[PDB]
């Protein structure tokens, strides 16, 4: 989106290099870096999902869309119940709960959030785990 | 707000736009994003179903701990 995908003077294979020698210093083992980058990975493949929409309230991605399913691959979980619950939802009302057909670009927006979410709750993991590395047992008398 | 402190200014132009004055200084938001970015549509059927996927450490993603 940007169009500048490099930035001047910054090499980004040394960056990585860096990232896996201090997590790995702080105690992160290599398999949780892979599996962000299994999670980084599955999320740039959702973002190419392109919808069909059958009408203005009911919309269902394409059969066999090659991005959806690379991203549940990566995810390592199911085709189909993510491709209709990215395609329908469940509406639960004050007695029943159906499923229902989300708009398209809804259905665009609701995927947009559940990037955004797995992202951040990526981000809070990872800040979690420096934080049972970064833990004192012994009581701090104070902080700065 | 009906004008209640200078600190609310309603700018006469825009009618999608909101001047609030700070001590700081005085600027105006654009109204289009805010209830785009504050309302997340997130059902708790959707979190079942996202605890019930298959990857082994998404539930433990949206895990609570209380």
């Amino acid at each position: 989106q940007g169009g500048s995908p490099m930035i001047e003077g910054v090499d980004d294979a040394k960056e990585m290099a860096h990232t896996r020698q201090a997590c790995t210093l702080l105690g992160i083992s290599e398999s949780y870096q892979m599996g962000i980058f299994r999670i980084l990975a599955g999320i740039l493949h959702l973002g190419n999902v392109g919808f069909a929409s059958r009408d203005s309230d009911s919309c269902t991605i394409p059969p066999k869309h090659e991005p959806l399913t690379i991203f549940c691959d990566l995810m390592g979980v199911d085709y189909e119940e993510m491709c209709h619950w990215l395609c329908h939802r469940k509406l639960a009302t004050a007695t029943e709960t159906y499923i229902k057909p989300i708009s398209k670009l809804q259905a665009t927006n609701a995927r947009d959030a559940l990037a955004k979410h797995i992202y951040a709750k990526l981000f809070n993991w990872i800040v979690d785990h420096v934080n049972q590395a970064l833990h004192s047992a012994v009581k701090q008398h104070s902080f700065i | 707000h009906l004008n209640k402190c200078a600190l609310f200014e309603k700018p006469r132009m825009s009618n999608k736009a909101f001047i609030i004055k700070h001590f700081a200084d005085k600027v105006e938001y654009q109204c289009e994003g805010f209830l785009e970015k504050n309302k997340d549509t997130v059902f708790e059927e959707q979190i079942k179903v996202l605890k019930s996927s298959k990857f082994k450490m998404l539930p433990e993603l949206f895990q609570d701990d209380e």
